[PDB]
């Protein structure tokens, strides 16, 4: 993680409505951010990617979901902590997720 | 994991003709010719 | 009385009656072992259960060991890492290369241990030991080059069942459980002989060499043969029955079948 | 003292008989009487040596299962006892059984020399016994008179000290004859060093009568005076 | 014979999590929401100061503050509505950002080659000779090969792996040379070294297999005459 | 349905899926694929790297 | 290197060296081994019947 | 020798033995039973031998070790990967 | 200034046999003198007595006798007896003091097992001995009878009204045994099997009942401090050190002999003294392990200003163990000396625990491969790791005793090792490492 | 910088890109980066090559050996990786299935159960 | 990298485990990479945090491999820290220390006086010559002789080591540590006879009586 790195937190700062959810990994590259984003504002932070000055350069590299009703925890079971982003598939129907 | 650089740039190899590993024929005056053609719209 | 304790730095309450092992099981942390077993006597043979307390220099056998006000467990700890990779080089060094023949391959909590807990080579070069097979009956099959001497086979006989057969006879490395006599294990509960023992020593006779654990789908039922009724387990793969084990349930069948 | 297990012998099978003489139940009721009334379980090893002696110097089975079943445990913790333990011979032995000692004392002093001399005299190696049944050679651990080493074992009984390439053919000759000397074959005394005393140099005072009173009832109340003080 | 730290204990598996609430909820909002302060209490100036006391002494952060937890920077500056100087700090630390992750790279973005393009033009037959690198690559290959035949000439041959059946013997050396024969024998083999001395000259050895030569120069074998 | 397949297969025996994707670039599929599975695992393949076959290979594969 | 046509080798005794451990059979991908095993009379752990179905395991 | 009697049951470890070892030919698909019957028994001077079904490690099976020190003299033991048998040479 | 004791302050008179061994010479000399006094003054002030004394355990722990008598329960509202197993078993190397007061001064032991026995509020008093001292055995026995005959020990002991019982267990083979809890395993009967020490012995020992085990010098030596006063005892010895000690030589010597002498006397003062030093002189030693086998070696270089202190020797790092030495000379090689020590060891394991019955044969099987130099150099560090694995994973502390030596060879004698290893790969070139296992030796 | 997944970030070579979207440009892309993984080849074989040679003190040039592997060529595969993890190679060509207990089990483990991937989600891309 | 303490746990110097795998790859491919004395000294300088022996000596293998011209970056960088880690080294860090030692004694640096003192006093006042392979050793000779520096002591050491190991000599080493002590003019007709003939006995070669007797270790 020696590189020069922001959290885009202007999305949450300009939907202020949103609490914010944001997550990063070794597992993933060391420029890669996650967050939780609800559905019913999708749409409208999609619009804002799009057209945003440093997010117009955005494309949508992939999209996909996850069937989360099924997902369980078959080893390591007692390490899982509140801030994990497992925590968010149990009894969730689905996870759609775009990158 | 990842390590620290101090200077992005990786410089030229020295040009001097007295140090070792200089290539006096690396450069042919006939075939480059880039120069000429460069600029071009 | 209820007493605080730390895990990993997580407190945790129990009572004071409680061992190191079962509070740890109790609050969801998992411990290796090889000897310990829930419905027989506490032994300290294989030791490795042994994990790092703040205060205590010594490694402590968690299955033999009561727990105190305010102790710091480090399960997770460097030095709870050696412990285990420690004992786990002990166990396998003079154990026989009999995964490929062993009816225990899928189903050896002793792989498992040495793949979650142990070193991944070892350095033991030299000769292993070797012991003479025993015939226990047409109902176990013994390949006692497997045996690591944790006695549970004979804790089972002698506690589980009145039968007292087996026994640990010799001492150092050439030590041998089993009966000095040569005779057969014709006791009415000879099959929990083969789930008790971990390490395929003792194994089911005429299961083996049939099939392998991961190939198998599991039923829960119960018995009929006796009007007792029992809770088991049939394993089949495809149209063919194979392995009925025992499955808990203490009300009526406290882990046991005949 | 080889194998961990019973050895398939003919003349060790279930069938062979074994009865305790009247003195051996005899000091069977002594050792039971010492023992707890409930904890006959102790007299195990007691028993295993009664057997010992009264047969040929070793177990057989049919005694083991005796001994088991007058103790009321099972025989296989008999089984356990007689294997775990090496002083107990579970097959016939010879008429002498030698046991020399190798720890690191005897080894320094020149055991192996003594060995080879006494494999030399025998005409045998070392654990093997001799083809007729007269000599047993086997090598143990530290017997305990390491300041007189080398040193061997007859028996499990008579301990033989100071040996050498000659005093120990002496030794065999002299068992073999029936009359030896019992001890340290050099002329030192029981812990006494070759050379000679180092100390207790004053016959006077150990001759004479030693005596040491105490006025305990003094230092009785001296010391409940001290703690009272201290309370 | 050094097996410790033969697991990897140090791992690159590591993730770090940050959560903040809505910029647009006010501390008076926060207050409600958390349950400090009573709905109707929002009017009292003293029941709003002694939620906030409350909420700073329990939650550990200041009703104003908007950082739940911040592990992936732990930034200590919160940005909300009611600061509108934090929107500013945070434009330019984004601008900072901007040009300072593109400063880094190191082929992605460069100035200097925006303003002095360096272009690749085909002009020859040969598109390696429009290239200096594709020429010395082209030299740099022959070079290799030629100093590898060198090498081979001068030492003048070629060892070889040479296939020996007798690799697949019942028995290891290491058991009795009379064992080995007599196994071999059972099994009926004719083709293997059977010597009752040569076994026991083996007995116990190790060596490497067996070897052959290819001797230079390579030429086909003809029959002339 | 590879991916299906993949699911249903342990890690190792979905690997040849992705040699399977793309005809003419399987070394790359086997790459991405093992890349992940290290990074789950936290870790890098340092003979590999140090080899120096997963980059000359995957230049080949690129030709 | 070359992976052609499966085949099953013995020892230079002429000993089956299968022993049915079906470690093949579970890190096969396409599931196109299918082993079932006996104990042989004499009480060897050899393998009554080893199936490959060629035209579903990939080489 | 009646295959399912009871002494011939426990000397067979309770399996029902073949002596002519023919049935293996159909019931295994293969005469390797036969084949291997063969080979002697090989007689070891040590008390344990080891066996690697092979020249060298790799070509064979795992490497292990057989006791010979058997609780009756003299008394056979085979491999478990390969049916090499192997007794002690009782002298 | 430590050394030099008087002979007229030497606790075990007739160490060498010059008067009768049985109850009339043991009279003569001062047995059974003011036994019922003794036991009159109460158990508090014989605890306190010891205390004051300072006599600690004279076996490899060298813990506080009076603590650890002290230590035993009051009173057993259950009503389970209490009991005094004396630990005679001496089947370490290189210890030879415990057999010659057996023989000696058997009426000694018995008097102050006794004495121990009225301390600690004990009904039976049990001597477990190693079945090779059988002469011993025999003549502790005779001492017990003759002891029963004169009302010393039984119903009123001495005249005292407490009833207390002295019975002699002769053990078999087994250094195991000599472990608290392997011995009270074997005097109940079972395999001499250590058990882990959560319980205590000391609240739950012998048939569940309170038992405490402790040392025949120490037990002989208790009745003699206890009539001579605590401080007679105490201003023999170095502070923080009991007193008169017996210790025993054995190795390369000129004079080899079991001695009593002063706590704290100079290793090399004891050498030449008593036994006539080294054999080639001083300059001619190549080592010492004082104290028993188990505790490391200690080299020429430091065995100059050692005192035979248990403070010292911990200090060295070579423990004062049983005070059993054995010298090695310059013509011993202590390779083969080890060697020989884990043979011991690894015959000696009663094998309950994976580690210790592992490791030994291991350490052992390493140990013959350097001795004939077809090693590694890794493997001098292999075999430290390895015994620095089975120290404290054990149960019993016998992993511990077997790992010592090793770890205490390899610091001294690292170069001869290496040295060995250079001179056989001299003469033995091999390029190929073969896969397989070593060789059986 | 941030995306980089194996020795292509410490290797100087040169990607190509054009200033028309066309096939034409996308066709000459093609031909110029198989050209460039001839050089980016060439150097990765070079990062695991041994050029220089010990040379006589008194002659001045170049020691080969007549009896030794390295003779034959100047490519050494296992150079950097034995240079640096040297526990490891060891490890790796001393220890297998046949003779250790625990290889025996991590390969009987590995094939029949994967080896355990602890849970998380991750994305690499190449 | 975060809560990351760098500090050795011997407390003598870092090891490869101890650091992420991630980390001493990268760090090793940055080394490789470098082709001059000012490049490498930077990248050494910026992770020296991370460096370890074994990198520090594959840096060496680098720049004689690739004939990199040794120049005042060099001598003023790159120099402090290989003296660093020769004194900090021990017995186990003999690989290391003689791969460093061949490698700049094959490079011929003939500056650094301190260091060629220092990697001196490990060889021979600490004795560490012993932990060194017998090829290793010729190498480590060869390379100092062509640097021309040493010590008479250290050449003897090696000619009683080649002496004693006469039977292990393979005709390339045996070539090689002809050619270094027949440069060097060091030598004993003993070992010019053991060379010609290794194999020889010992009545061939006269005076293998009075180095036994000598017993070289
Ligand atoms: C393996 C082992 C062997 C022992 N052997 C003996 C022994 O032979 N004699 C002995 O007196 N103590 C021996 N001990 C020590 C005893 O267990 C115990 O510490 C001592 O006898 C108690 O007396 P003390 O308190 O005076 O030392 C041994 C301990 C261990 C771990
Ligand atoms: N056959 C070889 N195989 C692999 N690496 C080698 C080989 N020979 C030399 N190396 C490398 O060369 C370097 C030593 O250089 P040098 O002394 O010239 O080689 P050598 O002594 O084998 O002739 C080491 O990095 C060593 O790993
Ligand atoms: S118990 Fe069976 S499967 Fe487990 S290691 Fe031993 S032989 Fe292999
Ligand atoms: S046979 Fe099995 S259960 Fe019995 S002691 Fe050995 S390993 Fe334990
Ligand atoms: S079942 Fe498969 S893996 Fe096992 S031995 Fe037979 S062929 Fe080999
Ligand atoms: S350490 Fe050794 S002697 Fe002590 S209990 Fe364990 S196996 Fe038995
Ligand atoms: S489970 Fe703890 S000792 Fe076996
Ligand atoms: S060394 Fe012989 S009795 Fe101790
Ligand atoms: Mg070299
Ligand atoms: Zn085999």
């Amino acid at each position: 993680m020696q590189n020069k790195y922001m959290q885009p937190i202007q999305l949450f700062i300009v939907f202020e409505k949103l609490n914010s959810k944001m997550w990063i990994s070794k597992k993933l590259n060391s420029n890669h951010s996650i967050a939780l984003i609800p559905s019913n504002w999708f749409y409208s932070i999609n619009l804002f990617l799009k057209r945003e000055l440093l997010f117009s350069n955005i494309t949508l590299i992939e999209n996909s979901a996850i069937d989360t009703i099924s997902y369980n925890l078959e080893t390591n079971q007692n390490d899982l902590d509140k801030t994990n982003i497992e925590n968010y598939f149990f009894k969730n129907k689905m996870l759609v997720f775009y990158n | 994991g990842y390590i620290q650089r101090s200077n992005i740039h990786e410089e030229a190899p020295n040009t001097s003709v007295e140090a070792k590993h200089h290539n006096k024929t690396f450069y042919d005056p006939i075939l480059d010719i880039d120069e000429d053609l460069k600029d071009d719209i | 009385k209820q007493i605080e304790i730390f895990i990993d730095g997580k407190p945790a309450k129990v009572d004071d009656s409680y061992t190191i092992f079962q509070a740890c099981y109790e609050n969801g942390v998992i411990v290796p072992r090889f000897c310990y077993h829930e419905r027989l006597s506490v032994a300290g043979n294989c030791r490795m259960c042994l994990v790092e307390v703040e205060n205590v220099p010594k490694p402590v056998a968690a299955c033999a060991s009561q727990v105190v006000p305010g102790m710091k467990i480090k399960t997770k700890s460097e030095k709870t890492r050696i412990h285990r990779g420690n004992v786990m080089e002990f166990l396998l060094a003079n154990h026989p290369l009999d995964c490929p023949i062993c009816d225990q391959g899928g189903e050896c909590d002793l792989q498992d241990i040495s793949s979650v807990y142990g070193y991944g080579i070892s350095r033991y070069n030299e000769y292993k030991r070797a012991v003479e097979d025993k015939n226990y009956g047409p109902l176990v099959a013994t390949s006692m080059n497997r045996c690591i001497h944790c006695t549970r086979c004979v804790r089972f006989a002698t506690q589980i069942a009145g039968v007292e057969d087996l026994g640990k006879t010799g001492r150092g490395k050439a030590a041998e459980i089993g009966t000095y006599v040569e005779k057969t294990f014709n006791t009415e509960l000879s099959g929990n002989v083969v789930d008790v023992c971990p390490v395929g020593a003792l194994t089911n006779a005429p299961y083996a060499f049939t099939s392998r654990p991961w190939e198998l789908k599991s039923f829960y039922t119960s018995d009929v043969f006796d009007t007792l009724g029992s809770a088991i387990q049939v394993d089949t793969r495809g149209p063919e029955i194979m392995r009925v084990l025992p499955r808990i349930h203490e009300e009526i069948n406290e882990e046991w079948i005949s | 003292s080889r194998l961990a297990a019973h050895r398939k012998n003919d003349d060790n099978s279930d069938s062979v008989p074994f009865e305790f003489t009247p003195e051996n139940y005899k000091e069977i009721e002594k050792i039971l009487a010492k023992y707890p009334l409930k904890q006959k379980r102790s007299a195990v090893m007691p028993l295993l040596y009664l057997v010992q002696e009264q047969n040929n110097n070793w177990v057989p089975l049919s005694a083991m299962k005796k001994i088991a079943k007058l103790l009321e445990m099972p025989e296989i913790d008999v089984y356990e006892v007689a294997t775990f333990y090496t002083m107990y011979n579970r097959e016939p032995v010879g008429k002498f059984h030698l046991q020399i000692c190798g720890t690191t004392p005897c080894q320094l002093c020149g055991s192996r020399e003594i060995t080879k001399a006494i494999e030399e005299y025998t005409q045998t190696k070392l654990g093997h016994t001799s083809a007729d049944g007269k000599w047993t050679l086997e090598e143990v651990e530290c017997l305990g008179a390491c300041s007189n080493a080398p040193m061997i074992q007859v028996n499990n009984k008579w301990v033989y000290e100071d040996l050498t390439t000659e005093n120990v053919v002496k030794l065999l000759k002299d068992l073999e004859s029936g009359t030896d000397k019992k001890g340290p074959q050099n002329h030192r005394n029981q812990v006494e060093g070759p050379l000679g005393r180092s100390t207790l140099k004053e016959k006077d005072f150990l001759s004479g009568e030693i005596r040491f009173s105490r006025d305990f009832a003094k230092a009785k109340q001296d010391w409940v005076a001290q703690k009272e003080q201290e309370r | 014979h050094n097996i410790r730290y033969h697991h990897e204990i140090h791992t690159s598996d590591q993730t770090y999590h940050s959560s903040y609430d809505p910029v647009g909820e006010t501390t008076t909002e926060r207050l409600v929401r958390y349950g400090y302060l009573n709905k109707d209490q929002v009017n009292n100036a003293e029941a709003v100061a002694a939620a906030a006391k409350e909420f700073q002494e329990k939650e550990k952060r200041s009703p104003s503050n908007n950082i739940i937890i911040d592990e992936i920077s732990n930034s200590d500056k919160p940005i909300t509505k009611e600061n509108r100087e934090s929107v500013a700090h945070h434009v330019r630390q984004q601008f900072e950002f901007f040009r300072e992750v593109n400063a880094e790279e190191v082929w992605s973005v460069s100035i200097e080659e925006k303003y002095n393009p360096e272009l690749y033009i085909y002009k020859t037959y040969d598109m390696a000779a429009d290239d200096p690198v594709w020429r010395q690559v082209k030299l740099d290959l022959e070079w290799t090969f030629e100093n590898i035949a060198e090498r081979r000439e001068s030492l003048g041959y070629m060892p070889t792996f040479k296939g020996d059946p007798n690799f697949w013997q019942a028995l290891d050396n290491s058991f009795s040379p009379e064992n080995i024969a007599q196994v071999q024998s059972s099994i009926g083999d004719k083709v293997t070294n059977i010597d009752t001395k040569a076994l026991a000259l083996n007995h116990q050895t190790e060596e490497y297999h067996k070897t052959s030569k290819l001797v230079y120069p390579i030429r086909t074998n003809l029959v002339v005459e | 349905g590879s991916e299906k397949l993949i699911e249903d297969r342990p890690y190792l025996q979905g690997m040849p899926y992705f040699d399977r994707f793309d005809y003419v670039s399987m070394m790359v599929q086997e790459h991405a694929y093992c890349l992940g599975i290290e990074s789950l695992l936290g870790t890098t393949n340092y003979s590999a790297t140090f080899t120096q076959i997963r980059t000359m290979y995957d230049e080949l594969t690129r030709i | 290197l070359f992976r052609g046509e499966h085949a099953l080798r013995r020892y230079p005794t002429g000993e089956e060296r299968c022993i049915a451990c079906k470690l093949c059979q579970s890190a096969c991908p396409a599931r196109a081994i299918t082993i079932e095993t006996e104990p042989r009379p004499d009480g060897s752990r050899r393998t009554v019947r080893y199936d490959i179905d060629m035209t579903k395991c990939i080489y | 020798l009646n295959p399912y009697s009871y002494e011939a049951l426990k000397e067979n470890h309770w399996l029902v033995s073949d002596s002519s070892k023919k049935n293996s030919e159909w019931t295994h698909k293969s005469n390797a039973e036969q084949l291997i019957a063969k080979v002697p028994i090989i007689y070891v001077d040590s008390n344990i031998v080891r066996c690697i079904g092979g020249t060298e490690i790799n070509a064979g099976h795992p490497q292990v070790y057989i006791q010979l020190d058997t609780r009756k003299h003299g008394t056979p033991q085979t491999c478990k990967y390969c049916g090499l048998r192997y007794a002690k040479k009782m002298d | 200034s430590y050394g030099n004791l008087k002979d007229q302050d030497r606790i075990f008179t007739n160490l060498y046999r010059d008067g009768d061994p049985f109850v009339k010479g043991a009279l003569k000399r001062g047995d059974w003198h003011q036994t019922k006094e003794i036991l009159s003054n109460g158990p508090e002030w014989i605890i306190d007595e010891i205390k004051k004394s300072g006599l600690r355990g004279r076996g490899g722990a060298g813990f506080l006798s009076g603590l650890k008598y002290s230590f035993m329960p009051k009173v057993n509202p259950d009503g389970r007896p209490s009991y005094l197993v004396i630990n005679s078993d001496e089947s370490e190397p290189g210890t030879c003091k415990d057999r010659e007061i057996l023989r000696n001064d058997p009426h000694k032991l018995v008097e102050g097992a006794l004495v121990v026995g009225f301390s600690m509020r004990a009904r039976a008093a049990y001597i477990y001995i190693r079945g090779e001292f059988w002469v011993e055995a025999n003549i502790l026995q005779q001492a017990i009878d003759e002891a029963y005959a004169k009302g010393f020990i039984g119903k009123n002991a001495c005249g005292s009204g407490y009833d207390f019982d002295v019975y002699i267990h002769r053990g078999a083979g087994a250094y195991i045994c000599g472990e608290e809890t392997g011995l009270i395993e074997s005097i109940e009967g079972k395999a001499g099997q250590p058990r882990v020490k959560p319980p205590f012995p000391a609240n739950a020992g012998l048939y569940g009942c309170p038992t405490t085990v402790t040392n025949v010098e120490t037990v002989a030596v208790c009745p003699t401090i206890m009539r001579r006063g605590a401080s007679w005892f105490a201003s023999f010895g170095r502070p923080n050190n009991a007193g008169t000690k017996l210790y025993c030589i054995s190795g390369h010597v000129n004079n080899p002999c079991t001695v009593e002498e002063e706590m704290s006397i100079p290793l090399r003062e004891l050498l030449e003294k008593h036994c006539g030093g080294v054999r080639g002189g001083w300059d001619n030693l190549l080592a010492v392990i004082p104290g028993g086998s188990s505790v490391p070696m200690m080299p020429k270089n430091v065995c100059d200003d050692v005192l035979m202190d248990f403070d010292a020797l911990k200090a060295v790092g070579s423990g004062l163990g049983t005070a059993a030495v054995i010298v090695m000379d310059k013509s011993t090689d202590p390779i083969d000396a080890i060697l020989r020590l884990s043979k011991f060891y690894k015959h000696e394991s009663c094998g309950q625990c994976t580690p210790c019955r592992e490791g030994t044969g291991w350490i052992v099987d390493v140990m013959e491969r350097l001795l004939v130099g077809n090693a590694d150099y890794a493997e001098i560090d292999m075999l430290q790791q390895v015994t620095q694995q089975i120290e404290m994973h054990t149960i019993c502390a016998l992993g511990d005793a077997a790992a010592w030596p090793v770890q205490g060879l390899i610091k001294n004698f690292r170069e001869e090792i290496e040295d060995r290893i250079d001179s056989y790969h001299a003469k033995h070139p091999q390029l190929k490492k073969s896969r397989k296992s070593n060789p059986q030796i | 910088k941030t995306e980089t997944y194996a020795n292509y970030y410490y290797l100087n070579f040169r990607s190509y890109t054009g200033q028309h979207g066309d096939c034409y440009d996308r066709f000459l892309i093609r031909m110029n980066e198989m050209c460039e993984s001839l050089n980016i080849v060439n150097q990765s074989i070079n990062k695991i090559s041994k050029f220089n040679n010990i040379v006589s003190i008194n002659t001045k040039k170049n020691i080969l050996n007549k009896e030794n592997f390295n003779r034959q060529t100047t490519v050494l595969p296992h150079l950097v990786l034995s240079y640096l993890n040297k526990n490891d190679y060891n490890l790796k060509n001393t220890k297998n299935d046949y003779n250790s207990m625990e290889e025996l089990i991590t390969h009987f483990k590995y094939w029949s159960k994967g080896l355990k991937v602890e849970s998380g989600y991750t994305y690499q891309s190449v | 990298q975060r809560g990351r303490d760098y500090t050795p746990s011997n407390k003598k110097y870092l090891q490869p485990w101890e650091l992420e795998r991630k980390e001493y790859v990268e760090l090793s491919l940055a080394i490789q990479s470098a082709y001059s004395c000012k490049m490498l000294s930077e990248i050494l300088k910026d992770n020296l945090y991370m460096l370890t022996d074994y990198q520090l000596s594959f840096a060496m293998f680098h720049l004689w491999n690739h004939e990199i011209p040794i120049d005042n970056y060099f001598y003023n960088v790159i120099s402090p820290i290989l003296k660093e880690y020769i004194t900090r080294f021990d017995r186990e860090c003999n690989k290391s220390l003689a791969e460093i030692a061949t490698f700049l004694g094959r490079m011929n640096v003939q500056d650094d006086a301190a260091l060629w003192k220092v990697i001196e006093t490990k060889l021979v006042q600490e004795r560490l010559y012993r932990y060194i392979p017998l090829n290793d050793l010729i190498d480590l000779a060869h390379g100092m002789a062509t640097a021309n520096r040493g010590s008479q002591e250290f050449y003897n050491i090696v000619e009683n080591v080649i002496i004693k190991h006469r039977l292990r000599l393979i005709p390339d080493k045996i070539a090689v540590a002809k050619d270094c002590f027949t440069a060097r003019k060091i030598g004993s007709p003993l070992l010019y006879q053991v060379l010609e003939n290794p194999q020889a006995e010992a009545h061939e070669l006269a005076g293998l009586k009075e180095h036994e007797q000598l017993k070289i270790s």
